[PDB]
């Protein structure tokens, strides 16, 4: 009983837990839970987009390395 | 992006500087159609009818 | 009070306000709210169409600049 150990888990349960967490994070800072709008996710996605944009530029430079080879000490 | 990369690797360098406005506006135009646009059949509500 | 300050807002609230703005604007010029047809929209859209045509023409001009430049002498 009590769910001890590392048992397998259903995908339906994964979003369930992640939902209760977001709701709980809001209570600590906004002290309310009506959540007409959910800024937590909106604010999080913007960071993911920035990191993603940075990786794209690195691929560009890596691609440039194959178009016109040259070198520097490393 | 491949066409631009293909042209830059070919050495035409025509898209350098101000010439870049063509790929740029096209890329933005595609973005407007894919992220916004309009709702489907189950979204019968819209500004003209509401 | 209620409604004061910079609180959050939703997409349904944005159209709701723009509807009230259009409806009140004509009430100042036509003294009736029937709004059988909405000429303000059309008059406004007409300007946007005008602006779009100007941008299209100058991009057309920029397209002309690369196809037959000034430096082709002799």
């Amino acid at each position: 009983g009590s769910g001890y150990g590392l048992g397998l888990s259903t995908r339906t349960q994964v979003t369930g837990y992640q939902f209760l967490a977001r709701r709980t994070a809001m209570a600590l800072t906004r002290w309310r839970v009506r959540m007409e709008i959910e800024p937590g996710r909106r604010q999080t996605l913007a960071v993911v987009a920035s990191v993603s944009a940075a990786l794209v530029i690195c691929l560009g430079a890596l691609l440039w390395s194959f178009i016109s080879p040259s070198g520097q000490l490393n | 992006g491949g066409m631009v990369a293909m042209v830059f690797a070919s050495g035409s360098h025509v898209f350098g500087g101000i010439g870049s406005i063509f790929p740029l506006f096209m890329m933005v135009g595609i973005m407007m159609m894919m992220f916004r646009g309009m709702g489907g059949g189950q979204q019968q509500m819209s500004r003209p009818k509401l």
